[PDB]
RNA sequence: GAGCCCCGCGGACGCUACGCCGCGACGAGUAGGAGGGCCGCUGCGGUGAGCCUUGAAGCCUAGGGCGCGGGCCCGGGUGGA
RNA sequence: CGUCGGGCCCGGGGGAGGCCACGCGCGCGUCCCCCGAAGAGGGGGACGGCGGAGCGAGCGCACGGGGUCGGCGGCGACGUC
């Protein structure tokens, strides 16, 4: 046997958007392979941020 | 251009060709060198203790700073700072081996879990036996079977760790890079000892297995791998 | 546009079959009959199709023009091939790789085109 | 178009390191630097039909299953049963006194001949001795007697490969439905070719072993077990 | 000091992207929590040029099978909307 | 004084075996030898990781990125499979 405490190992993050809105579904899948095939972290800090709630999004003011 | 492309090509091919067998000859004769070393302290320990003797008096040699250990209880029932210093050997499993740099604070913290390992000082045969049948590592987290030395320099190439017999000279001479090398492998899974070991509760000393045993660690790898 | 079709599409259909552990899709020119946005019908700027032929004998393929997007009526042309097994073959390959007409369908119309015309040979007690 | 220069002392290695070899070869000397059809093109059997026609050969195939398998990786052994290597049990050396432990001869004795060339081994009797032929057997299916007879200056005609001794088959030709049973074929004749090559091998070995004496009689017997001895405990 | 493929006209599958593929580690569990359920029942909006007196539901069955399972599909019979 | 010690076994010189994953040029260096008529200049050896300037192919064998045979035998309807 082994003693690794189990309950830590599945990590709890956003895999895609909890919505069934379906012009966000497309552009995940663009961003997705954008990230996938570029180099670039800001394309990963995007995919991840079409993900979270609109709690996560909160509107930017003109300001 | 079509026999431009083409010959651009097998420039490329031929470099890479030419640089793979560069690398072979580099490991090989570095190889060479190595048993040439390994050869050489053997002879010494043979040796200065021959001409002490000569000379009636006594040569006491260094104790090893290389220690391979072995855990021998479960894990039911296990007391939390026991279990936390196995924990920190990476032997979280029974029969889960792993070497150790040797110094007081390294034999503190066997001496802590005295009666949950039987450890002892590997040679150079059981060290080979040891990482050519039951090494893998620790790439991205990954346990991946040693099957290729490009797959050692590709981690372990930056502190010039290329080809397998770097790892046996880090490790049975413990040099500069040894932590680095160490936690790469993982701990060797290993299977149970045939034949038994006629004790396992008790120390080592009062007829058992647990703790220490200076050279018998070597016929416990042979009935163990 | 294609993709958006595909996603509203992919899970509710007129055509759509979920059945016990597999999915099919029986538009009129779905190759393979697979829900699959690469093979069908309907979305798609350009489609190909092949059916067996009105009467008992031969291969029609559909091929859907360019110009006609919005109008269903025109939007497909018809021709129908009644020659033997390999110069059909021969000519709808050529279709699709001389024409570069979605050049990924090719050998899935080269099949159903030979099981259309295998099936619509007679049958040997 | 040498031999290899390189005894192999054992398998995977070479009598010989890369330097010498490189010394024993002269690579120090010869050292350089640099350096159909698919259409025939048939006549044109007009008239007035002209233009020779240029038949393409390999036929584009006019039917495509529907589906179909993906090739196999690469394994880079198990080479075909043809050119498997043939290992030999060191207890077997021609001439010895065989028993036969399966087929409808069981317990025999025979006498062993060369090994042929598939693995399997070429064995016979004195016919007029035990009703043994010249039969193939396996290796495996035998146990090795210590009892020897030497068959040196005998000769043993070359066409006695396996495919001599390869079973023949009739059915079944130009017949689908099974109603009319082929009720011939079924007693295997013996072929004169095989009575001519069993007697002239045989007229050879029957005078060898009339001269040490009882083998006649050895060989008549049939080897069986008794309430007594064990075969662990025995020696063959 | 330009050879821009070709005697050929040729070339496996794939990619329901909520899909498919690769690698490693791991898998106990009451109370309790969560996810999936092409598990299931009843009714409604759509959809299947769905099924149905040449036999629906229902029930029976030493019949054949699938699914890890919730269960399901088909054979035979009875039955008659 | 001793070390089947080390120094890529520092090194050199010589004579009727083993080991080398050592073996294109030309030139440039570094070291060594010869004459050295300044112990100058040339003559030669050994080593080099040094220097503007393209490429072996052609067959096999396999302890080589997870099993194949280009091996074979027997039996078959009213009793068996
Ligand atoms: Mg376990
Ligand atoms: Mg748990
Ligand atoms: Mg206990
Ligand atoms: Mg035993
Ligand atoms: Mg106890
Ligand atoms: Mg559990
Ligand atoms: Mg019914
Ligand atoms: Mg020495
Ligand atoms: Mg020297």
């Amino acid at each position: 046997g082994v003693d690794i405490r189990h309950n830590k190992d599945r990590k709890v993050r956003r895999k895609e958007p909890k919505s069934q809105d379906i012009y966000l579904r497309l552009l995940v899948k663009l961003y997705r392979f954008l990230a996938r095939r570029t180099n670039s972290t800001f394309n990963q800090v995007v995919l991840k941020r079409l993900f979270m709630s609109r709690t996560n999004r909160p509107p930017l003011s003109l300001s | 251009n079509f026999a431009e492309l083409k010959i651009k090509r097998l420039r490329k091919k031929f470099a890479q060709k030419m640089l793979r067998k560069a690398r072979r000859k580099l490991i090989y004769e570095k190889a060479k060198h190595y048993h040439k070393e390994y050869r050489q302290m053997y002879r010494t320990e043979i040796r200065m203790a021959r001409m002490a003797r000569k000379a009636g008096n006594f040569y006491v040699p260094a104790e090893p700073k290389l220690a391979f250990v072995i855990r021998i209880r479960g894990i039911n029932g296990v007391s939390p700072k026991v279990r936390k210093v196995l924990q920190l050997l990476r032997l979280r499993q029974i029969f889960n081996g792993t070497f150790v740099k040797l110094n007081k604070a390294s034999i503190n913290m066997l001496r802590i879990v005295e009666p949950y390992i039987a450890w002892g000082y590997p040679n150079l045969k059981s060290v080979n036996e040891l990482i050519y049948k039951r090494g893998y590592g620790k790439i991205n987290k990954k346990r991946i079977a040693l099957t290729d030395n490009a797959l050692i320099a590709r981690s372990l190439g930056k502190y010039g760790i290329i080809c397998m017999e770097d790892l046996i000279h880090e490790i049975y001479t413990v040099g500069k890079r040894f932590k680095e090398a160490n936690n790469f492998l993982w701990p060797f899974k290993l299977s149970s000892p045939r034949g038994g070991m006629k004790k396992k509760t008790t120390h080592f000393v009062e007829g058992g297995d647990a703790g220490n045993r200076e050279d018998q660690i070597n016929r416990l790898i042979r009935r163990m791998n | 546009s294609a993709h958006l079709q595909w996603m509203v599409v992919r899970n509710c259909s007129s055509f759509l079959i979920k059945r016990n552990k597999q999915t099919y899709s029986t538009e009129p020119n779905n190759l393979k009959a697979r829900n699959s946005f690469r093979y069908n019908g309907l979305i798609h700027r350009k489609t190909v199709g092949v059916e067996p032929a009105a009467d008992g004998k031969g291969v029609v393929v559909v091929i859907k023009r360019r110009s006609g997007q919005r109008k269903p009526a025109t939007s497909y042309v018809r021709t129908t091939i009644n020659k033997n097994a390999r110069a059909t073959l021969s000519s709808i390959r050529h279709m699709i790789r001389k024409n570069k007409y979605r050049p990924d369908l090719r050998m899935a119309a080269i099949r159903r085109a030979s099981a259309i015309l295998r099936s619509q040979k007679p049958v040997m007690v | 178009p040498h031999c290899s220069r390189n005894p192999v002392l054992v398998r995977g290695i070479g009598r010989y390191s890369r330097s010498a070899m490189y010394s024993r070869k002269a690579m120090y000397k010869r050292k350089y630097s640099a350096a159909v059809l698919a259409t025939v093109t048939k006549p044109v059997g007009g008239d007035k039909n002209g233009g020779t026609r240029v038949v393409k050969l390999r036929k584009m195939p006019r039917y495509y299953p529907t589906e179909d398998v993906p090739r196999k990786l690469l394994s880079h052994g198990k080479k075909p049963f043809s050119q498997h290597v043939r290992k030999l049990r060191a207890s077997i050396t021609p001439g010895t006194i065989l028993i036969i432990l399966t087929g409808r001869h069981r317990g025999k004795r025979v006498v062993f001949l060369k090994q042929l060339a598939s693995g399997l081994l070429l064995v016979t009797g004195p016919l007029v001795l035990n009703r043994v032929p010249l039969r193939r057997t396996h290796q495996k299916f035998v146990i090795a007697t210590s009892t020897k007879i030497d068959i040196s200056n005998v000769k043993i005609p070359k066409h006695l490969t396996d495919a001599y001794f390869k079973k023949k088959k009739l059915r079944k030709p130009r017949h689908q439905e099974g109603e009319i049973f082929d009720t011939e074929k079924e007693k295997y004749e013996i072929t004169e070719q095989r009575k001519i090559d069993q007697k002239a091998v045989d007229s050879q070995i029957l005078p060898k072993i009339k001269a040490i004496p009882q083998l006649q009689g050895y060989l008549r017997s049939v080897f069986a077990l008794t309430n007594g001895i064990y075969p662990h405990k025995l020696v063959f």
